[PDB]
Order: structure tokens, then C-alpha cells, then sequence
């Protein structure tokens, strides 16, 4: 389906830390939201801020061998006439 | 029982885009209104005929705030920057910048010498109005800011964002007293102190209301009926007659509520848009209602309670 931004990636891992990668929408974000947790752990999920002029990030922290899900947010930010959210984000699966 | 019967009496069409904010001048005489047009413009507030266009904003405008003398105008906008305008002159005194990016709120304090702002840097600015310099830059939130705005003797500033938090501030050491929390976290879209700076009346995008104490940290009212879910929308204490909640709402209507029975008294239908802003006379039992895109005009109501 739809989503912004688009071709989320891993393009290198350790056993404890991910650098992820996508597609900077021709439209542009006000800032981007990463969260990750454990692939359908109950554990909640661990989030930060991107700003839209970035188009990568490094999630460090993680614990080796288990399986984690990157989802990526991606805000549009106006004036008071837009509301404000985010468009359909993307997800992948990785195991450290 | 005793309900309100507000009745529409003008309609102030000329605005090229969206309406973000109307403001009543606090001598009753103006009412200020910006837009997604790069516009303010300024009004009658008792026949609603047009008076002057302002401009001087690159980009859209979110919020507008008179002085306490009627005399000046502050802008928040999205080209990152603020500007004092003389209502007289209708020209560009001070434009204030440091943001870096959306500013979405702005509030003159009863004094008129400070400006409190807020913005999608996901803090909160205090100005000084006749220089133009930030005085402190307050890390208030972690998410855009919603709403800025002083108490009576502008001792306290209370703000709101995305994030879910109301904080209440010190204005002179600029530091944070309170902060109003909710376990469920909704975003809070609109923050204002009472009349009298005991209460304070906050808006969560669940569609919901609620009248805050902020001595003691409890929520006294509640009130619901309305659509508010996207959009940040203003709302009101109706002192001037009758004592009633205002507030616009997404299903473009303006819905008013008693404040004691948390009841709802009248809607009024006749925008064709979201009623993103309202606002109250202060001596006369006037509604002033702006809505967005699909409804690019203001509306001027009158009741007899």
C-alpha cells in the first residue's frame, strides 16, 4: 500500500545497533518519527525524532538475536489551516 | 433552562484562503482576523464592515493577538517569524525571529510589554515588545505547541502540544511549576486561562473539553458533543452574559455549552467549512466565528443572554 516514506532498509548492522535508510519523499517532512521494539513483544516501543532533511538514522541499544520492527513516521507540518499527522508509515523486520 | 440565542447578524467575506484566527480588540470596538492567505485583516466588530487589509507575512498566519490597549498586533506565521503591527498604521514595527520554524500561537500578557509565542521547534518564546529581543527561549515540549497564553497579572504562561502536556510556566524565572498530565497521553490541542486565572480550560484531540483547576491539578468539567479530533481549535469562556463554554468545531458548527451543567445549550449552523477559531466580545454578547478552505468567511453573532 501507500506509504511515506517509501523502501525502508537496513543498510548496515552490528549485533547491537541498526543503520537504517529510505526514500526522501519529493514532498517534504517536517520531521520524521522512528519507533522500535521487539517484533510482537508485549515490551512497549522506544521512539526519537528525525528531521524531514535526513533520509537516514542509527538505532542504537538493541539486544543481540532477537527480532525487531522499524516502523517510520513521517509528519507534514503546517499552519493551522493543514492538520497536522502523518502519512501511512512503513515497516520492516530485522534480526540483530 | 436559562439557554443563549445567538443569532447570526453578519458575514465577513474577503479573505482569499482559509481563516486560521479571529480576535476581538479588548476595547470591543476591532476584531483582527489572519488567514492561510498571507492576510490580517481588520474588522467592525459591531456591523462587521472591512476596515483595513495588513500585510507583510511571506507565508500563512495561524494565530493573532491584540494589545491590551487596542493599539498593536502580534502575528504568528509560517515563515518562522513573528511581527508587531500598529492597527493604526497598519505597518510592520518589529518582526521577531528565532524560531526556526512554524510559529503556530502568539499572546500579548495584560501588560502589553511581553509576547509569549509558540511553535513547531517544539518550544516556547518570550519577546520583548519594544525591542523585538527574545528574552528566553523555553524548551517546553517535545512536539509542536498549540497554544500560549498569560494569566490576569501575566505572572504565569500556560502552554500545550502534541505531545499530550499542559505546563504551566513562571514568566519571570521561566520556569515550569506544573505540569498537567494524562495517562492515555491524547494530544492537546488549545490551552487558556479563565478570566480570573483560577481555571484552565484545555482541548484534547478526542474530542473532548475540559475545565482545569491548576491550583490542584483536577479536572472539575467535561465537555463533549463536538468533533475535534484533527484541527487546533479555539475555545472560549462566555462571561459577558450568561456563563458559557465556546467552541468551533469540525463538523462546522459552533458549539456552545453551559459551564456549570456541562450541557449543551445551542449549536450554530451556517458555516460551510470547520469552524477553526472563536471568539467572545468582552462587554457585549457577541460571537465572532471563522472557519477554513470550503468556508473562507467570518461570522458575527449576537444574543440577548
Amino acid at each position: 500500500v501507500s506509504s511515506v516514506p517509501t523502501k525502508l532498509e537496513v543498510v548496515a548492522a552490528t549485533p547491537t545497533s541498526l543503520l537504517i535508510s529510505w526514500d526522501a519523499p519529493a514532498v517534504t517532512v517536517v520531521h520524521y518519527v522512528i519507533t522500535y521494539g521487539e517484533t510482537g513483544g508485549n515490551s512497549p516501543v522506544q521512539k526519537f525524532k528525525v528531521p524531514g532533511s535526513k533520509s537516514t538514522a542509527t538505532i542504537s541499544g538493541l539486544k543481540p538475536g532477537v527480532d525487531y520492527t522499524i516502523t517510520v513516521y513521517a509528519y507534514q507540518g503546517g499552519g493551522r489551516w493543514h492538520p497536522y499527522g502523518y502519512y501511512s508509515p512503513i515497516s520492516i523486520n530485522y534480526r540483530t | 433552562t436559562v439557554k443563549p440565542n445567538y443569532a447570526l447578524k453578519f458575514t465577513l467575506a474577503g479573505h482569499t484562503k482559509a481563516v486560521s484566527s479571529v480576535k476581538f480588540s479588548p476595547n470591543g470596538e476591532w476584531l483582527a482576523s489572519s488567514s492561510a492567505d498571507k492576510l490580517i485583516k481588520i474588522w467592525g466588530a459591531y456591523d462587521g464592515k472591512f476596515e483595513k487589509t495588513i500585510s507583510g507575512h511571506k507565508l500563512g498566519i495561524s494565530d493573532v493577538a491584540w494589545s491590551s490597549d487596542s493599539n498593536l498586533l502580534v502575528s504568528a506565521s509560517d515563515d518562522k517569524t513573528l511581527k508587531i503591527w500598529d492597527v493604526s498604521s497598519g505597518k510592520c514595527l518589529k518582526t521577531l525571529k528565532g524560531h526556526s520554524n512554524y510559529v503556530f500561537c502568539c499572546n500579548f500578557n495584560p501588560q502589553s510589554n511581553l509576547i509569549v509565542s509558540g511553535s513547531f521547534d517544539e518550544s516556547v518564546r518570550i519577546w520583548d515588545v519594544k525591542t523585538g529581543k527574545c528574552l528566553k527561549t523555553l524548551p517546553a515540549h517535545s512536539d509542536p505547541v498549540s497554544a500560549v497564553h498569560f494569566n490576569r497579572d501575566g505572572s504565569l504562561i500556560v502552554s500545550s502540544s502534541y505531545d499530550g502536556l499542559c505546563r504551566i510556566w513562571d514568566t519571570a524565572s521561566g520556569q515550569c511549576l506544573k505540569t498537567l498530565i494524562d495517562d492515555d497521553n491524547p494530544p492537546v490541542s488549545f490551552v487558556k486561562f479563565s478570566p480570573n486565572g483560577k481555571y484552565i480550560l484545555a482541548a484534547t484531540l478526542d474530542n473532548t473539553l475540559k475545565l482545569w483547576d491548576y491550583s490542584k491539578g483536577k479536572c472539575l468539567k467535561t465537555y463533549t458533543g463536538h468533533k475535534n479530533e484533527k484541527y487546533c481549535i479555539f475555545a472560549n469562556f462566555s462571561v459577558t452574559g450568561g456563563k458559557w463554554i465556546v467552541s468551533g468545531s469540525e463538523d462546522n458548527l459552533v458549539y456552545i455549552w453551559n459551564l456549570q451543567t456541562k450541557e449543551i445549550v445551542q449549536k450554530l449552523q451556517g458555516h460551510t467549512d470547520v469552524v477553526i477559531s472563536t471568539a467572545c466580545h468582552p462587554t457585549e454578547n457577541i460571537i465572532a466565528s471563522a472557519a477554513l478552505e470550503n468556508d473562507k468567511t467570518i461570522k458575527l453573532w449576537k444574543s440577548d443572554c
